[PDB]
C-alpha cells in the first residue's frame, strides 16, 4: 500500500523463499517489486526450470544454489553420464549475472571449463561449496585461486576432484586476504604446506579451516599458531610418533584457539593423540569423529569432556556402553550419527545394538535427528524410542542385514516404525530398515502427515504398500525406493500426486516399461526418465521391468542432456 | 518545523538533522511509514519496515492482501502459472 521504494525496503527484511513466493502472488505489483529485488534463487532439481527461465524472472540475483542428480546417486544407483551439467547454467548467468556473489552445487558435474568461466565473469565472486560433485581437476581449483580476487569460501565437501596436483593452492596471491572458510577434505594430492601456512597467516578473518589426510599431525600446531580465531577445524592426519613435545605444542596451539566450537578429521587417529583436544572440548558443540578407529573407551574419554555437544558423528566403535554415557553427559545434544566399520560383515565387530540408540532417546531430551545403522533391532526398542522422543524430526535406521526381523519375536517392524511415525508428529525425514511388510506404508500413509522425504529398501508386499504412501503422505516431496515389489499399479493409480512432489525414484522395483510410456501420456508436465543400461526399452516386452525410472515435475519440459541409456516418455 | 496542518514544532538541531530531507516547512505529514520516507529518517524507516515485513511473513497470499487492503488483480491463470513455477522451481 506504500510507494515503490517503501515496499522493496519492506521485502529486503524477507528473505526465506516461501515468504518471498507468497509475497510475489499478493497482486501484480508484489510480483513486480519482488522479482527486482530477489537476492537468492534455491533450484533444488536443476532440469524443474531452465537458465533463461530463471534469469528473465529473477534478474538481480547474486546468489545461487543448484541441486542435480537424486540422493540415490551416493548409493552408486545412477550410472555415470547421467546428466546435472552446471555448465548450462555458469554460461547463462555469465552474460546476466555480472554482480554475482555464491555458486553453491550439489551433486552436479562441475568441469575446469566451468570453474574458468565462473573465474572470469564473476568479480564480486565470494562463496563457492561444491558438495558431492565431480567432473573437474586442481587445474580448475588453479583457476579459482589465480583470479577470484574476493573470494572468501572455497568448501569442497565429499567432491570426486582429479588429484593432478596440490600446486593450485599456491596460485592464491599474496594479496589475496579474503578467505574465511576452507575445505580440502576430500583432496589426496598434497597442497604446499608453507603456501598454507602463509595463506593462514595473512587470512585473519578465516573462521573455518578443514584440512586434508596429507597435512601431517606433527604440522597442526604451526597453522593454528597461525589462526587463533578459528570456530572450526578439520585436523589433517591425526598419527605421529608418540612425543612429549609433539603433544604438548599441539595442546597448546589448540587451547589457544578460544572460539573454536567444532572438530573433525582424525584420519589413523592414535589415541595417545585425542587429549590435546581436551581444552577445547568442553565448548564444542559439533564433533565428527567418523574417520576415527579408536575404540569405546578412547571415544567416552573425550566425550565427558564436552557438556555442550549438539552433534556427533562417530562410527560404531562408540558400542552401547559409549551410547550410554553420551546420554548421561551430552543433555544439549541435537543430532546423533553412528555409522558402521566394518558394514561388508555380517557378524558383530561391535557390541552396538538398539539399546545403544534406546538410551541415548531416553537421556537426550532435544534429540531430533538420527542416522544409526547397526545389526539388529527390535520393535519394543522402536516404541521405547517413539514415546521417549515425540520431538523426533529426522529417523534414519540402517539395519546392515535387509529384512532381518525383530531378532526376539522375528516379527517385522512394521509395529516399530509405526510406533515412531504415530508419535514423532512432526517427522519430516524417515528411512527404513528390516523386515517390513505393507501394513508399515499404511501406518505411514495414516500418521506421517509431516514427512517430506521417505527411503525404502527391501520392504513391503505389494502395490498397496506404495498407494498408501501416495494417497496418504500429505507434505511427501521426496520418495527413493530400491529393491521393493512395487510396480505400475501404485504409480498410475496415483499419478496427479507426482505433481505435488520434487520427484520420485524407484531403481530393482517392477514398473513396466509399459506402464513407464502411459505415465508419460498421461502425465506431460512430467519428466518420466527410464534409466535403462540394457538398450532400447523398445528391444524387451513392454512388460519388462525396467532398471530404474526417475520422475520429476518441471516447468522446462524434456531434458536437452540426456545420455544413450536415458528415454524421456513424453510424446 | 511547520507541518501540513499549519502547525508548528520546537526541537532542536540534534533531533532534527536525523531527518536527511530537513537536514522548515513539512506539507507532507502506515502514515508512519511515508512520514519516515517523506523526511529521510533511516532508523525509523528500518524499524517501520521491518514491523511491516512481519506482518507478511508466514502468511498465504489471501491473507496478505486481507490484512493490507489488497485485490487480486491476476487472472486465475495467471495466478496458476506463478504458484507452479514458484513451486517446482524455486522452492
Ligand atoms: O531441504 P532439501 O532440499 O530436502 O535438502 C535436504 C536437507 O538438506 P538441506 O540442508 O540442503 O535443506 C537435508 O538436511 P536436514 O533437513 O537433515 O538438516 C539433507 O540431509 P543431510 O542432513 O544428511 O545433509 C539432505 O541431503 P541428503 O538427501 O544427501 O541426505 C537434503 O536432501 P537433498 O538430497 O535433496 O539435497
Ligand atoms: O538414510 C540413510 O542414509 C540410510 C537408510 C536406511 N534405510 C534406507 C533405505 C534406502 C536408502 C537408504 C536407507
Amino acid at each position: 500500500s506504500f510507494p515503490e521504494e517503501v515496499l522493496e525496503h519492506v521485502f529486503s527484511f524477507i528473505q526465506l523463499d516461501k515468504d518471498r513466493n507468497s509475497v510475489s502472488l499478493v497482486c501484480k505489483s508484489w510480483y513486480e517489486i519482488e522479482r527486482w529485488c530477489r537476492r537468492k534463487v534455491f533450484i533444488g532439481n536443476c532440469y524443474a526450470v531452465s537458465p533463461a527461465t530463471v534469469i528473465r524472472r529473477f534478474p538481480k540475483v547474486r546468489s545461487v544454489e543448484l541441486k542435480g542428480k537424486p540422493h540415490f546417486a551416493d548409493f552408486n544407483l545412477v550410472p555415470d553420464g547421467w546428466g546435472g551439467y552446471v555448465y548450462p547454467w555458469i554460461e547463462a548467468m555469465s552474460s546476466s549475472y555480472t554482480w554475482l556473489e555464491e555458486i553453491r552445487l550439489k551433486r552436479m558435474v562441475v568441469t575446469d571449463d566451468c570453474l574458468e568461466l565462473i573465474a572470469k565473469s564473476f568479480k564480486n565472486f565470494k562463496v563457492l561449496v561444491l558438495s558431492s560433485c565431480e567432473g573437474f581437476s586442481t587445474d580448475g581449483l588453479a583457476a579459482i585461486a589465480a583470479t577470484c580476487r574476493n573470494l572468501k569460501e572455497l568448501d569442497l565437501r565429499e567432491s570426486d576432484v582429479d588429484d593432478v596436483s596440490g600446486h593450485w593452492l599456491s596460485h592464491f596471491p599474496d594479496t589475496y586476504t579474503s578467505l574465511v572458510s576452507l575445505n580440502i577434505s576430500c583432496l589426496a594430492s598434497e597442497v604446499s604446506f608453507s603456501a598454507l601456512e602463509r595463506l593462514v597467516t595473512r587470512c585473519p578473518n578465516l573462521k573455518s579451516l578443514k584440512l586434508n589426510r596429507a597435512v601431517p599431525l606433527e604440522k597442526l600446531a604451526t597453522l593454528l599458531q597461525r589462526a587463533p580465531q578459528l570456530e572450526e577445524l578439520g585436523t589433517g592426519g591425526y598419527t605421529a610418533e608418540v612425543r612429549p613435545d609433539v603433544y604438548s605444542g599441539l595442546s597448546v596451539a589448540l587451547s589457544g584457539c578460544k572460539e573454536l566450537r567444532c572438530l573433525s578429521g582424525f584420519w589413523d587417529a592414535v589415541p595417545a593423540y585425542l587429549p590435546a583436544v581436551y581444552s577445547v572440548c568442553s565448548r564444542l558443540t559439533t564433533l565428527n569423529l567418523s574417520y576415527a578407529t579408536v575404540q569405546s573407551y578412547d571415544l567416552v574419554k573425550l566425550l565427558c569432556q564436552c557438556p555442550k555437544l549438539q552433534r556427533l558423528w562417530v562410527l560404531d566403535y562408540i558400542e552401547d556402553a559409549g551410547l550410554e554415557v553420551l546420554a548421561s553427559t551430552c543433555k544439549d545434544l541435537r543430532e546423533l550419527r553412528v555409522f558402521p566399520s566394518e558394514p561388508f560383515v555380517m557378524e558383530p565387530n561391535v557390541a552396538l545394538t538398539e539399546q545403544g540408540l534406546v538410551s541415548v532417546s531416553m537421556g537426550c531430551p532435544k534429540l531430533e535427528s538420527v542416522l544409526y545403522f547397526c545389526r539388529q533391532m527390535t520393535n519394543a526398542a522402536l516404541i521405547t524410542i517413539a514415546r521417549n522422543r515425540p520431538n523426533m524430526t529426522r529417523f534414519r535406521l540402517c539395519i546392515i542385514e535387509p529384512k532381518a526381523p525383530d531378532y526376539l519375536t522375528l516379527e517385522p517392524l512394521d509395529i516399530g516404525f509405526g510406533a515412531i511415525v504415530e508419535h514423532c508428529k512432526d517427522l519430516r525425514r524417515l528411512s527404513l530398515s528390516g523386515l517390513l511388510t505393507d501394513k508399515v506404508f499404511e501406518y505411514i500413509g495414516t500418521y506421517a502427515k509431516k514427512m517430506e522425504m521417505l527411503s525404502v529398501a527391501f520392504a513391503g508386499d505389494s502395490d498397496l504398500g506404495m498407494h498408501h504412501v501416495l494417497s496418504g503422505c500429505d507434505s511427501l516431496r521426496k520418495l527413493e525406493i530400491r529393491d521393493c515389489p512395487f510396480g505400475d499399479k501404485a504409480l498410475l493409480a496415483n499419478a496427479s500426486k507426482l505433481e505435488t512432489m520434487r520427484s520420485l525414484w524407484m531403481s530393482s522395483c517392477s514398473v513396466s516399461f509399459g506402464a513407464c510410456k502411459l505415465l508419460g501420456q498421461k502425465m506431460p508436465k512430467l519428466n518420466v526418465e527410464v534409466i535403462d543400461e540394457r538398450g532400447a526399452p523398445d528391444s524387451r516386452p513392454e512388460s519388462c521391468p525396467v532398471e530404474r525410472v526417475f520422475i520429476y515435475r518441471t516447468v522446462a519440459g524434456p531434458r536437452f542432456d540426456m545420455p544413450g541409456f536415458v528415454w524421456n516418455m513424453d510424446q | 518545523l511547520k507541518s501540513s496542518d499549519g502547525e508548528s514544532f520546537e526541537v532542536e538541531e540534534a533531533v532534527a538533522l536525523e531527518s536527511q530531507t530537513i537536514a522548515v516547512p513539512l506539507p507532507n505529514v502506515f502514515e508512519l511509514i511515508l512520514a519516515a520516507n517523506y523526511l529521510n529518517i533511516k532508523n525509523l524507516l528500518d524499524l517501520t519496515c521491518q514491523t511491516v515485513a512481519d506482518m507478511i511473513k508466514g502468511k498465504t497470499p489471501e491473507e496478505i492482501r486481507t490484512t493490507f487492503n489488497i485485490k487480486n488483480d491476476f487472472t486465475p491463470e495467471e495466478e496458476e502459472e506463478v504458484r507452479r513455477e514458484n513451486q517446482w522451481a524455486f522452492e
